[PDB]
């Protein structure tokens, strides 16, 4: 929490897109059959919810986000820098 | 990619020689992916 819980999170994130992208290219195959063959949420889709809800959505990772977001935004309406890099990221991430 | 604008691939031990644009052309691919180097 003392370095940075933005950058750790958006560093994290980042980490599981590069991952995810790759696991896209290894089973793209069932991406393909298995999802519209079963009728189900597509299996990229899938690995985003279940990031969201496990990260995000998580009650203890949300709140210090949303509080520590609140004390960035409100230090840079003061005039205090801010990294301005992690909290575009967050924003997105949070679309 | 990671090479000049020609490769070659080696299917089933036949060396196909060919530039990417033909391989590039449907991004969504085993070929599309062996262009672009990864880990």
């Amino acid at each position: 929490l003392n370095n940075n819980f933005l950058q750790t999170l958006n560093q994290a994130w980042n980490d599981h897109q590069t991952a995810m992208v790759m696991i896209r290219d290894i089973l793209m195959y069932m991406d393909r059959v298995y999802v519209q063959q079963n009728n189900v949420e597509n299996v990229y889709n899938l690995g985003l919810i279940i990031f969201r809800d496990q990260v995000v959505r998580y009650g203890c990772i949300r709140d210090h986000l949303r509080q520590t977001l609140l004390d960035m935004i409100a230090r840079e309406r003061k005039g205090e820098v801010v990294d301005r890099g992690a909290i575009r990221n967050a924003c997105q991430m949070l679309m | 990619g990671s090479v000049s604008k020609w490769v070659r691939l080696n299917v089933g031990g036949t060396y196909f020689l060919t530039t990417r644009q033909t391989l590039c052309r449907d991004p969504k691919s085993f070929l599309y992916r062996l262009c672009q180097a990864d880990p």
